[PDB]
Parts: C-alpha cells; structure tokens; sequence
C-alpha cells in the first residue's frame, strides 16, 4: 500500500 | 463562525499550519472538534479507536476504546465487511502462516550472492569482478573488520537511539499488519518496543534518517567504498575551512536542504515485522548492518523478466499473492545475522522478514557504475506511477537535481578539459564518458518531457537553467566525439 | 473514529 522506505525531499 | 467548529485545543478555528493538515477529530463524549495535532494522538493512532475520548474525559470515560480485530488476514482488520475477503500479504494472518513456510525458499546461487568472511575479503572479491564499476551482485560480510565502516559499540541499542535523537523526535514508522506508514514519536516506539508481550499491532520503521544529527552522523557511517562512490557524497562534499571557501568560489556549492538525506538511516523491528518486495528508491545501491536481531531477505535479480514480474506485480489490484509465486523461482531466500553485513547493488528486488527484534544501520546511494540500473529502475517507476497513486517521499529525494549538477559539477568538467587538451578520453577516463553519454541521453528525455508539457511545480531548477546545462553539453560531447575520429 | 479535512 504505502510501506516502503521513506525520504521527504525534504 | 460556528463556536462548535472551533477547537479543542489550541482554542482557535484553524491551526496555525509534523503537519496537522487542515484535518480534525471529535470527541465521541463531550462531542467537541480537535485538531489532529490538540487531540493528543500521533498519527499512527488516528485509524485504530471506535470512540475517543479525549483529554478532557479520559479519568472519568476510560481510555480510548480502539476497533475489535474483526478480520486479522486484512489490511483493515478493523472492518466487518471484509471478513469474507481473500488473505493479505502480509497480514497477520498471512505473516503468520509464511513464518511457518518461509523457509521452503530456496538459496541463491553463487552468481546471485557471495558470502565472504570479512571486509578483506570481500574487497579482493570485488576487485576481482570489476570492482563499484562492473558491481551486479550482491555481498553479504560475516564480519564488518576491515570494511572501515563506522559502527557503534554493540550493547548499543534502541535507549541510546531515543536518548541521542529525542524522545519527541518523529520517525515514520510502518504499521505491519496494516501495511502502511504512519508517524510515530521515538519514545512511543521504544515503549510498545519493550513491551514484548503486549503486541497487538507490531511496527517497524526504517526511515531515520540521522545524517543531519551532530552526534549520531559520527557514530554509525558507510564503508569508505561507498562513500568514495557516493554521488551525493562527490556533490555535498564534508569540507571546511579554506577548502568549503574554494567550493563557494567555485559555483560548486550546493543548498544542504537540497541534498538527497538517504545515506544514513536507523531501522528498527518487532518480531513478525515483513517488508513487502520493492526495489529500493531511485535503484540506489544498499548498505546494511545488523547491530541487533536477524533479518531474512527474499530477493531477485535485476534482470527483465524479473522487472516485467514485478511491475506487473506492483500495478496489479490483486493483494493476495505474494510476488515470489509468481516469480518462477527467481526468489531465493538469505538471512542476516547480527553483526552481518549486506551490500546490495541497484536493481535488485527484494523482501524482508524479521525473525527477531532487531535495530539495523543502513544507507542508500548512487554511483556511476550503475548509472544504467539506476535509470532503468526510475524508468520502472515512473511506470508504476503511472497506475497507481504514491507520495513522492517513497521516492529518491531530488533524483534529477542530483543529476542535473552532477553534471554541471563534475561530469561538464572533465569532458571540457580533455576536449582543450588532446585528448581521446577512452584513454584513462573511458568510464567518464560512458556515465556522460548515458546521463545526457536520459536528461534529454527529462528536458523533452518539461518542455512537451511543463516543470513541475514551483523551483528548484528553472527550465532554461536546465537548456543552458544542456547546450553547454550538447556541444562538449558534440566536441568530443569528433577527436574519436582521429585517434 | 469520526475525522475531518478541511
Ligand atoms: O528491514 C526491513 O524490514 C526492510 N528494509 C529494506 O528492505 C532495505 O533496507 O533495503
Ligand atoms: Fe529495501
Ligand atoms: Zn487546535
Ligand atoms: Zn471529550
């Protein structure tokens, strides 16, 4: 669904 | 306006504005409205309560009385009206089951995965396949000596992390049996953390990015390889003194909130945690340290058929089949000890099951030996969002920027001074060019899609900074060619 | 529990 490493850019 | 819309609160109409959003929550006692951020809940919170109960009722209302687990093989376990449907990956039903039958996955070959003893070792190894330039499979190191990786002292665990970062400091976190993300203070992860008897949801982040930290940035670090390959590294160099003046005075500076924060992240997992397949953002290359507990890692190889399954995979509605039924044995199944290393180059699709509580130092990177992956792997997503809806922070963090003053930087560099000189630069800079070329090609793609339909939204690079960028390449590489036409 | 946008 939306389970992934995550990064604001930023 | 209306005294009922008001919060809460914070006794204002609108929050100022990590974000509350424009979003609230009522009380289902004394019925009035709060903003998310004066309700008292973190967002991992804000979908498990049938009634709430706020501050102002809780000693005399109980505390908030959260969802019965009517269908625990769902995403949203919460709800009745999905008791009959299919089992999800992965679920606590599901997870549950695959802890029992997960071993059947077969090992990798020696092609897939070379296990060496220590960072000696593995450089030898490496070296012997190519080196960063030639790197397409993946490592696993038994023992971190001699990989000059900084890492902290084991009996260094979880406390440390929330005493050094702040127990108010905010981590996305992901709700396993809900497979999604949500933010959750450092201090309410260590408590549900040590709790490892009460866990009714079980949760995982892998998203602490602490490069910014004054301490923790000195305590866990990359192998000097991948530092040394690191295009973020090369771009947002840690310099001081005279020589950061040098790098002003060249327009070589760059924004430090422009810089892609990925090369430094904290992870940490309660037992039953399973990450879903995936290739890792922008096709970054992976480096991955266990200081506690065990991981076990489903993976295959980059090739296209196994892209073409999993974009399929990852487009398709269906939720009940894992993508290693599917991937006609291309998932081989490798697990990871506590003090063991894996270093995963880009393309590489992988799952991850945690056997045990666990904390883990990782990092992601890109590096001109697999530029071509790396494209191939954006070029994989952009499909993929093209069906389906995602938030860009799943995403590498500024990746044309980053390539956009690669270029201008480094690569625009090189390419000039050969093409003054003599100079043929399949010579001693044959590797250069290639990274060009590749870049270039990919860049021309991204200036024509800008100009076939617009920049995106406001900043960060305006679109005829990007045209001069290329006009400036266009003719070097136009240059360059020409001397391959005598030597 | 009952949410709200705005
Ligand atoms: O640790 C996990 O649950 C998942 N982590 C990854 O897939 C990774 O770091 O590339
Ligand atoms: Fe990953
Ligand atoms: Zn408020
Ligand atoms: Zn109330």
């Amino acid at each position: 669904k939306a389970a992934r490493k995550s990064a604001p850019a930023s | 306006p209306k005294e009922s819309d008001r919060c809460g609160g914070c006794g204002k109409f609108t929050h100022e504005d990590k974000k509350n959003d424009f979003q609230w929550i009522g009380c289902d006692s004394c019925q009035t409205w709060y903003h998310f951020l004066c309700s008292g809940l973190e967002q991992f919170e804000y979908y498990l309560y049938e009634k709430f109960f706020c501050p102002k009722c809780v000693p005399h209302t109980g505390h908030s009385i959260r969802y019965k687990v009517v269908a625990p093989h769902r995403y949203r376990w919460y709800s009745p009206n999905e008791k009959h449907l299919g089992i999800e990956v992965g679920s606590k039903t599901w997870i549950e089951d695959f802890i029992t039958r997960e071993n059947t996955v077969p090992s990798p070959t020696d092609d897939e995965v070379c296990i060496v003893e220590d960072g000696y070792e593995f450089r030898r190894e490496f070296e012997k396949l190519g080196g960063a330039d030639n790197w397409g499979k993946v490592f696993m190191v038994k023992d971190m000596d001699g990989l000059n990786m900084t890492m902290p002292k084991p009996g260094f665990d979880l406390e440390d992390v929330v005493k050094i970062m702040g127990s108010d400091y905010e981590v996305d976190t992901i709700d396993v049996y809900n497979q999604s993300t949500y933010s959750m203070k450092l201090d309410t992860f260590r408590k549900l953390f040590r709790d490892t008897k009460n866990r009714p949801l079980l949760y995982n982040f892998l998203s602490l990015e602490f490069s910014d930290n004054n301490e923790m940035k000195e305590i866990a670090k990359p192998p000097r390889f991948v530092q040394e390959i690191s295009m973020v590294n090369r771009l947002w160099p840690d310099v001081s003194g005279a020589e950061y003046i040098k790098l002003l005075q060249r327009e070589e500076y760059l924004p430090e909130d422009q810089r892609p924060k990925v090369e430094q992240f904290c992870l940490a997992g309660m037992a039953g945690s399973y990450t879903d397949f995936h290739v890792d953002f922008g096709g970054s290359s992976v480096y991955y340290h266990i200081l506690k507990g065990e991981k076990i890692f489903y993976i295959a190889a980059p090739t296209e058929q196994n892209f073409a399954a999993y974009q399929a995979h990852e487009t398709s509605p269906d939720t009940t089949t894992w993508f290693g039924d599917i991937a006609n044995g291309a998932v081989k199944r490798v697990v990871i000890k506590e003090g063991q290393t894996l270093l995963i180059p880009a393309g590489w699709i992988h799952a991850v099951l945690t056997p045990v509580d666990s904390l883990v130092f990782g990092g992601n990177f890109l590096h001109l030996g697999n530029l071509e992956m790396q494209m191939r792997v954006y070029h994989l997503e952009n499909a993929i969002r093209k069906e389906i809806r995602s938030e860009e922070k799943f995403y590498f963090p500024n990746f044309e920027l980053l390539h956009w003053m690669y270029m201008r930087n480094v690569l625009l560099e090189k390419i000039t001074e050969a093409n003054q000189e003599g100079s043929d630069m399949r010579e001693q800079e044959k590797n250069i060019w290639t990274a060009s070329q590749i870049m270039k090609a990919e860049m021309e793609r991204w200036m024509d899609r800008e100009l076939r339909l617009g920049p995106e939204k406001n900043a960060i690079l305006p679109t005829d900074d990007k045209n001069k960028i290329m006009i400036s390449v266009r003719k070097q590489i136009e240059i360059q060619t020409k001397i391959q036409n005598a030597k």
